[PDB]
């Protein structure tokens, strides 16, 4: 939604452009489009849904 | 100056003014292609005409 994509060479984190933040790469901070196949340079990795472990209760 | 892939870059640059990062991304060859062909156009135009 806002900042760049990293990895530290094991785990994925989203991140603000100007200032290294990791953050966990959710539903919240990640917006869809389409399917993998258009994009040249995807990568595959985990994205967290904060709603899930909430109604798992 | 800090490295960045110029497909993101791009994408920086669309987002900067109010289009969307997807936007770029599932148009990058078409994209490219209007770029590349636009300096293209340049190189015809700076050739043909001082
Ligand atoms: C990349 O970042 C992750 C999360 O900050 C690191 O994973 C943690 O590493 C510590 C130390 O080994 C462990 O105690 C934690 O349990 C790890 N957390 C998870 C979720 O796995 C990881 O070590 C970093 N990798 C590199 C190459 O720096
Ligand atoms: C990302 O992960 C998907 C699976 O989650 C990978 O898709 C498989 O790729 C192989 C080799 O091309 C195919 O034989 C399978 O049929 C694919 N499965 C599915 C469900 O599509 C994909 O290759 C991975 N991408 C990268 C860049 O590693
Ligand atoms: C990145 O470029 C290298 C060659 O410089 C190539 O081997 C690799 O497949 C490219 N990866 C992507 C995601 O385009």
């Amino acid at each position: 939604r806002e900042g760049v994509f990293v990895s530290n060479g094991t785990h994925w984190f989203v991140t603000q452009r100007n200032f290294y933040e990791p953050q966990i790469i959710t539903t919240d901070n990640t917006f869809v489009s389409g399917n993998c196949d258009v994009v040249i340079g995807i990568v595959n990795n985990t994205v967290y849904d904060p709603l899930q472990p909430e109604l798992d209760s | 100056a800090l490295q960045i892939p110029f497909a993101m870059q791009m994408a920086y640059r669309f987002n900067g003014i109010g289009v969307t990062q997807n936007v770029l991304y599932e148009n990058q060859k078409l994209i490219a292609n209007q770029f590349n062909s636009a300096i293209g156009k340049i190189q015809d135009s700076l050739s043909s005409t001082a």
